[PDB]
């Protein structure tokens, strides 16, 4: 489970590259799975 | 042509798939030089 950015999904996937790719998680090049994203803009997201 | 800056200027997920073409023209090129080799060396053993 991650709080990812918007633009930053596209990262999230085998090959990849880019600092939430890099830094963060990695995906094997092998990856067997899917990617399920959706904003969850209500739960978490504030005025501050 | 070199391996070396295929793996130096891209990235693996990039790289993977540049390298597979190379390497899939030297193992050609290999599997057409000992098909040629072993009609050959029939050759000259038929005259051996």
């Amino acid at each position: 489970s991650f709080v990812i950015r918007g633009d930053e999904v596209r990262q999230i996937a085998p090959g990849q590259t880019g600092k939430i790719a890099d830094y963060n998680y990695k995906l094997p090049d092998d990856f067997t799975g899917c990617v399920i994203a959706w904003n969850s803009n209500n739960l978490d997201s504030k005025v501050g | 042509s070199v391996l070396n800056d295929i793996l130096s200027r891209l990235d693996p997920p990039e790289a993977e798939v540049q390298i597979d073409r190379l390497i899939t023209g030297r193992l050609q090129s290999l599997q057409t030089y000992v098909t040629q080799q072993l009609i050959r060396a029939a050759e000259i053993r038929a005259s051996a």
